[PDB]
RNA sequence: UGCUGACU
DNA sequence: GCCAGAGACAGCGAGTCAGCAA
DNA sequence: CTGTCCTCTGGC
């Protein structure tokens, strides 16, 4: 369930191995990975 | 703290510890604590007439 | 839009109303913390269109 | 940053406005003797051009 | 970008006077009277609000 | 106009406005007029100039078999960018937002329709696809044209952008205005290296730079020979050819030799050396064999036929016309006009030779013009189109020379055979910057033509579209005379804005009011109007003596001889037409009238330029009050007051718009530049372009290399009003700080500065860097099976929890050296490679763009990862004020050890008061008081230069402001010592000043090497910082270290640390090459003499063995005596 | 190696 | 044989950091 | 862009 948001459509595309990297509902060629809930620790200094 | 737009989310846990304002200003308890010596003003002569 | 490190900074400079005299200093390397030395707060907010 | 006294400024012409400087580390124990005796920074008090002092307060 | 939480010179907290400042300026008050009505006495605090440029409102305009 | 609605004093109530974030209805219009010369030039180059370029394009006739074929290009058309072929879906358009995400060129399609004929009765029009030409951003052939700021935000663009640049591989090349000599104007020059051109040449000559319709340029030199004769030098394809004049004059005009003579002696009809030397030009080389126009054309044709590469079936008379059309006076269509222009350039060499005229300095802007992006683009397009024709017909002639009758079947298969050319040649000129051309385009420079436009700040970016480079060759010159800042660049180039090192005086910048001309007009009714005004045509009846008459020129074409008592009135009438927009005189024609006296002043005459590349600048035309535009040469003969009360009755023909018109856009952002010394305003201009600020609003989209961002910028409380005309608060650059000018620490001396520690811990000047790395994984492989897919084989112990199943770090994860960074998977074999993170700095991944192949068919091979690196002010970082006072941060002084004031305050910057006495930056002492008064009264004062006189001082004004707030006039408040607690005896000068943070940090400039890599030719440290790399000791250091008498420190440094080997030698032969090992008791045996008892090891450098080897290479022998 | 920026 | 004509010809501060294209 | 070479060339 690796999601990628389109560049201007903003549709969640899930891509894999061996498949092209175009976007559904459009045809753009740039897609940003999505932020999942993972724990990271930062210091307030 | 922040500003959000639809679909944007913040989710975090903050831990607060004890400390003095010497190792970081965030732990300092006063805006300012300065002092000033009391001024002294003396009229050596009677000032008058505008 | 606010970064993670900048959010952590902004959160450090927020004053808490706990009185520090009822607490104690976390021992060096006490990452976990206990009722004696730490206070935990949670911010969980999401923006939606009404 | 490599911190240096201000009496040694005029000797190098350093100005603390972004002034990268190199530091070499002798490795022989026979170049250390010469860095101590000859190249030391107090044998360098007078400029060799006219013998007038080089180190001073500013 | 966003209002600093504490004034840099004296750590007075000015991060809660942004919306109040904007509201007193919409009511017709000068920046001087407005900064006075908020409790910002020393000019180190007054510069913290007087010269703030809210660029979080221009970044919060490009797509999600 | 266009400078009205300029703010009278700056304001602060625009921030804190209820409409701050609402994108506006139309773009700003003052920011738009900055890149206007870059866009309006390209708009012509690509639509109206391309037709003209292809119109010249002589039809390329050549021989096939026993046939002659003609190919002409009827039209060429460049199309906006678009998805390649239809193989893609849902949007034909292609917006510059991508090709920055992906790394690609914004390129449009160039296609022409050629027309091939066989003798002119058999013909067919084929439409070939030439190639791809890059496109500017808002250039009429781009998809972001006509978009309001709100629609420009839904495509990921700046909402305030003015493109004027190209995106070549997503890098935004910014081709900048180079300086050319002039166009269509004869410049008389005295260059002593000219007498080496031949046996009797002198150091005199008029040069002309000819440009036709912005597609062709050529340089022709008329030289004076000592005999009184004049020669003509022309260059064709980078070869210089010398033709005596007379051969040229007789060819161009079918006139008698007396009529040619009566023309070259027009103003000096009493001189007798001239009358005699004109005849020696007409008779000595032309009555020698050729006396009719055709015989001259025939002789000239035979000598030059070989190097003009003309068609073999061309008569010699036709090959002569080819030379005159393509090499001499490109600008003029007629041959009669070309004659009159060559005659005025000669009449001028005779005056320079007889010392009746002053040499024109080629380095004065009077005799200079700019080369815009459209002139370079078309002049390359035209040349490449001609080259394409030549190559297609090379292929044609070379294939078969076979019965074209049926060969009309593969004619298109033939033209396409060489139509595969025009694309990559064009990208080289843009990606690399250097020019590969058979003719250098009449340019004189072949590198640095296009440069990277970097958005470190919006003051670095805005200065790339106002830069003017004198030339890249002048960076290598003993004499410094093209670096002189002459008084003729008043209002056209900024005095202060020049790089302050190796590029000084060579890279200048335009003032704010200056502008390049880019419009093209008819200029056909002008020659007929000049005659109504009083001019008499070149044909005759001047009505005076040819010496009491001015030679009128209009864009290279000599209209001719306005009388001497009618020249002033004519110039004034023409100036009134351009000002009031009457007749059809372009609003920007330069009516120049260089008067004539008996003195050796510049050659007299009424010129009238209207060409599309001159610099102009507005000035309030007095006596009409109508905002005229004057040029660099027209400004030398007119008085232009600056302030009123400087205007007089007879004097002061014109007046300047604003008093600070002379200064650049950046130099207008420096506060109170009038009270600082000038070398400090030159450093401020160069330091405002290295500042960490707010560079842009569109992150997540740029995918640059480095991008420095300041977290919480503020707007200066004291700033010039021009800062508010071009809203520069959309992009702030620094922060206001409470500075005290006190000597308190011992760590703030000699240019170093102190920063309070609590201010630094409360967010003062925090920042970040965005490192975007484009991982295209077509590397690590060649054209085989896809070894490239980001991916993790399941369960790899190497990427247990650092990657997320697509071999890409998590968005938000922290990266450290040695951490997993990506994992490819060779699909066929089925093997993964973790590729670890090797930077020795901590960052957080903030976005990852997955990119396709431009046809939406790519296969997970290319990605772009953006890391975020927090760069807060450490010790060793460089800060600066707006007055050239740069200094490193030496301490972070505790907040309880700082000297507190009687008001409770505590400075956050400590600035040693000893930088003022020698640097004389009195503008900082005024900015402190102005900013303190602003912060106190809630105001916003302006620091515009030249607004505060001696009578109304700035210190008086701001001290009254302060004293009106309860503080003291002179700006000094008295502090206490935060260490002893006592009120210091001196009262300190404290205030609010605007600090910028510079991009140079100790974190980027620190190196330590112990042992590591080595150059393998010499076996010495490698020599870089990104690679480990050693620092070079140097010959100066080697010569200063053996003045100490320390021979063993030298031995250590140069020998035991860099290179030290044990090369062994044959002791008897004394040769290092001779000892050779054996085949395994491994005994080196000398080859030259077979003994092994003679070999002995010697400790010798490695570069010495390399030296002995490279000497042997030359047969030289180094015989060395071992002891 | 080259070339375009930049630092003292 | 006496000394102009040249016409080659060689020299042109030290160190440092990047990016980009070939 | 300068000053010596310095190797012709050329004329005398
Ligand atoms: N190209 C260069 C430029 C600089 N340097 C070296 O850097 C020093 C300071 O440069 P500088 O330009 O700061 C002169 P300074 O007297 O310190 O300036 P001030 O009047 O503003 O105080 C020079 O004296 C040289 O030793 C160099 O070797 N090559
Ligand atoms: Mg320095
Ligand atoms: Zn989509
Ligand atoms: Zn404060
Ligand atoms: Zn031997």
């Amino acid at each position: 369930p690796m999601i990628y948001i389109c560049g201007e459509c903003h549709t969640e595309n899930e891509i894999k191995s061996r498949d092209p990297i175009r976007c559904r509902e459009c045809g753009y060629r740039i897609m940003y990975k999505k932020r999942t809930k993972r724990l990271v620790v930062f210091d307030a200094r | 703290i922040a500003q959000l737009r639809p679909g944007q989310e913040i989710d975090l846990l903050m831990h607060c510890v004890k400390g003095i304002g010497k190792d970081h200003a965030k732990f300092s308890p006063v805006a300012t604590a300065s002092y000033r010596l009391l001024p002294d003003i003396t009229l050596l002569e009677p000032v008058e007439g505008e | 839009i606010v970064q993670d490190e900048i959010l952590a900074h902004r959160l450090g400079l927020i004053p808490i109303h706990a009185d520090p005299r009822l607490f104690e200093y976390r021992n060096q390397g006490d990452e976990e913390g206990t009722e004696i030395d730490t206070l935990q707060f949670r911010l969980q907010v999401r923006c939606t269109r009404n | 940053v490599l911190r240096l006294h201000y009496a040694n400024c005029k000797a190098y012409n350093a100005d603390f406005d972004g002034d990268e400087m190199n530091a070499h580390f002798p490795q022989s124990e026979l170049g250390r003797a010469e860095a101590y005796v000859l190249a030391c920074t107090d044998q360098q008090y007078l400029v060799p051009k006219d013998g007038q002092p080089l180190a001073g307060l500013i | 970008m966003i209002i600093p939480v504490r004034c840099f010179t004296c750590g007075k907290i000015v991060g809660n006077k942004w919306e109040a400042y904007l509201g007193l300026l919409q009511a017709e008050y000068t920046e001087g009277d407005a900064l006075d009505a908020l409790g910002l006495k020393r000019y180190c605090c007054r510069r913290m609000l007087l010269a703030h440029v809210d660029l979080i409102e221009k970044l919060l305009n490009y797509a999600p | 106009s266009r400078w009205r609605n300029l703010p009278s004093g700056p304001s602060l109530k625009h921030l804190t406005d209820p409409s701050y974030g609402i994108p506006r209805e139309q773009q700003k219009a003052a920011l738009q007029e900055l890149t206007r010369a870059h866009v309006e030039s390209f708009n012509y180059a690509v639509h109206e100039g391309l037709g003209l370029a292809v119109q010249a394009i002589p039809p390329f006739e050549f021989a096939f078999k026993d046939e002659r074929i003609s190919f002409t290009i009827l039209d060429a058309v460049i199309s906006p960018p678009t998805v390649p072929k239809g193989t893609i879906c849902k949007e034909a358009n292609v917006y510059p937002a991508e090709c920055r995400g992906r790394r690609s060129t914004y390129r449009g399609k160039l296609t022409a329709d050629i027309n091939w004929a066989v003798n002119g009765i058999s013909k067919g029009i084929i439409k070939q696809f030439l190639g791809y030409v890059p496109i500017m951003v808002k250039s009429k052939l781009c998809n972001l044209r006509n978009l309001p700021p709100q629609a420009l935000i839904e495509h990921h663009e700046e909402a305030e952008e003015m493109g004027g640049y190209f995106i070549i591989n997503g890098i935004e090349k910014v081709i900048r205005m180079l300086i050319m000599p002039r166009r269509n104007f004869p410049i008389a020059m005295i260059r002593p290296k000219w007498k080496t051109r031949g046996p009797g040449y002198t150091q005199y000559g008029v040069s002309m730079h000819c440009v036709r319709e912005e597609h062709s340029a050529v340089n022709m030199n008329l030289h004076y020979l000592e005999n009184g004769t004049v020669m003509l030098n022309f260059i064709y394809r980078k070869e210089l050819f010398f033709l005596p004049l007379g051969f040229a004059l007789k060819a161009l005009v079918s006139f008698s030799d007396y009529q040619i003579f009566q023309e070259l002696i027009k103003g000096k009809e009493d001189d007798s050396f001239l009358r005699n030397s004109v005849s020696q030009m007409l008779r000595i080389v032309m009555e020698e064999g050729c006396s009719t126009q055709k015989q001259v054309l025939n002789y000239l044709g035979e000598c030059f036929r070989v190097k003009l590469n003309v068609p073999d079936w061309y008569p010699n008379e036709q090959a002569a016309e080819f030379l005159f059309n393509q090499c001499i006076c490109i600008h003029l269509k007629s041959n009669t006009e070309k004659f009159y222009m060559l005659c005025l350039m000669t009449r001028k060499l005779f005056a320079l030779a007889k010392g009746e005229c002053m040499e024109d300095n080629p380095d004065s802007l009077v005799n200079q013009e700019v080369l815009t992006p459209g002139q370079l683009f078309l002049m390359f397009l035209k040349e490449k189109l001609e080259g394409w024709l030549v190559s297609i017909k090379i292929a044609f002639d070379k294939k078969a020379q076979k019965t074209s009758v049926s060969m009309n079947t593969d004619n298109l298969m033939r033209i396409f055979t060489m139509g595969i050319d025009l694309t990559k040649p064009f990208e080289y000129l843009f990606a690399t910057g250097n020019l590969r051309s058979k003719t250098g385009l009449g340019l004189l420079q072949d590198s640095g033509l296009c440069v990277v436009a970097d958005k470190l700040n919006f003051i670095r970016y805005l200065s790339h579209f106002r830069c003017v480079h004198r030339g890249a060759d002048f960076a290598k010159m003993r004499t410094t005379t093209v670096r002189r800042l002459l008084p003729e660049s008043w209002g056209f180039l900024c005095p202060v804005h020049t790089p302050d090192g190796e590029p000084c005086g060579l890279m200048n910048h335009l003032t704010a009011v200056c502008e390049v001309v880019t419009q093209f007009v008819y200029t056909a009714s002008i020659p007929a109007l000049l005659c109504n005004l009083g001019v008499t045509p070149i044909d005759g009846a001047p009505h005076r003596s040819y010496s009491e008459c001015y030679p009128v020129l209009l864009d290279g074409v000599m209209v001719g001889w306005v009388d001497k008592d009618l020249a002033p009135g004519i110039a004034d009438s023409l100036r009134h037409f351009k000002v009031l927009r009457e007749k059809r005189i372009p609003p920007w024609m330069e009516v120049v009238l260089i008067p004539m006296t008996g003195k050796p002043s510049l050659y007299p005459g009424l010129f009238l330029f209207t060409t599309p590349c001159r610099l102009v600048r507005p000035v309030q035309n007095l006596a009409l009050g109508k905002e005229e535009l004057i040029g660099t040469m027209e400004q030398i003969f007119m008085n232009v007051a600056i302030f009123e009360d400087e205007v007089f009755a007879g004097v002061t023909t014109h007046q300047e718009l604003f008093p600070h018109s002379l200064l650049s856009v950046i130099a207008n952002f420096i506060p109170f530049s009038d009270h600082n010394q000038s070398p400090r305003n030159m450093y401020q201009c160069q330091m405002g372009k290295q500042t960490m600020g707010f560079p842009l609003l569109t992150y997540q989209d740029r995918s640059d290399n480095k991008l420095y961002r300041l977290q919480t910028p503020q707007s200066p409380l004291v700033r010039p009003s021009m800062y508010d005309y071009y809203d520069m608060d959309n992009y702030p650059i620094g922060t206001n700080a409470i500075v005290a000018v006190i000597s308190y620490t011992g760590y703030d001396m000699e240019d170093a500065m102190i920063v309070n520690k609590a201010s630094w811990e409360r967010g003062f000047a925090h920042g970040s860097v965005y490192k975007s790395e484009f991982i295209d994984l077509s590397e690590k492989i060649k054209q085989g099976d896809s070894s490239l897919v980001f991916g993790i084989k399941p369960g790899d112990p190497r990427v247990l929890q650092k990657l997320d199943d697509d071999g890409l770090p998590f968005i938000g994860a922290k990266l450290q050296y040695g951490d997993p960074y990506y994992s490819y998977l060779n699909l066929n074999t089925g093997e993964s490679f973790v590729m670890y993170y090797k930077s020795k700095e901590n960052c957080v991944v903030d976005n990852i763009k997955v990119c396709s192949n431009d046809t939406g068919s790519g296969k997970f091979k290319c990605v772009c990862i953006t890391m975020r690196v927090p760069r807060n002010p450490t010790i060793g970082d460089k800060f600066a004020s707006r007055h050239g006072q740069k200094g490193i941060l030496s301490r972070l002084w505790p907040a309880e050890d700082m000297p507190f004031t009687e008001s409770g305050m505590v400075p956050d910057i400590l600035f040693n008061p000893h930088g003022f006495p020698s640097r004389m930056t009195i503008g900082m002492l005024i900015e402190s008081m102005a900013g303190k008064s602003a912060a106190l009264h809630g105001l916003c004062h302006d620091a515009t230069p030249f607004i505060f006189s001696e009578e109304n001082s700035a210190l008086e004004y701001f001290g009254e402001m302060l004293k009106a707030a309860g503080y003291n006039f002179y700006g000094t408040e008295r502090l206490y010592s935060g260490i002893s607690g006592l009120e210091l005896e001196a009262d300190i000068f404290i205030g609010v000043v605007y600090y910028q943070r510079l991009r140079h940090m100790v974190s980027d400039k620190f190196q330590v090497r112990t042992t590591g890599a080595r150059d393998r030719v010499t076996n010495q440290p490698i020599g870089g910082r990104n690679v480990q790399g050693g620092i070079r000791f140097g010959e100066m250091e080697r010569d200063a270290l053996l003045a100490h008498g320390t021979s063993f420190l030298l031995h250590d440094r140069l020998f035991n640390c860099s290179d030290r080997s044990v090369a062994h030698v044959c002791v008897k032969c004394g040769s290092l090459l001779s000892p050779l090992l054996e085949k395994p008791n491994r005994k080196y045996n000398c080859t030259l003499c077979s003994r092994s008892d003679t070999i002995d090891t010697v400790s010798v450098p490695y570069v010495f063995r390399y030296f002995v080897a490279e000497l042997a290479a030359m047969n030289i022998k180094v015989k060395l005596d071992v002891v």
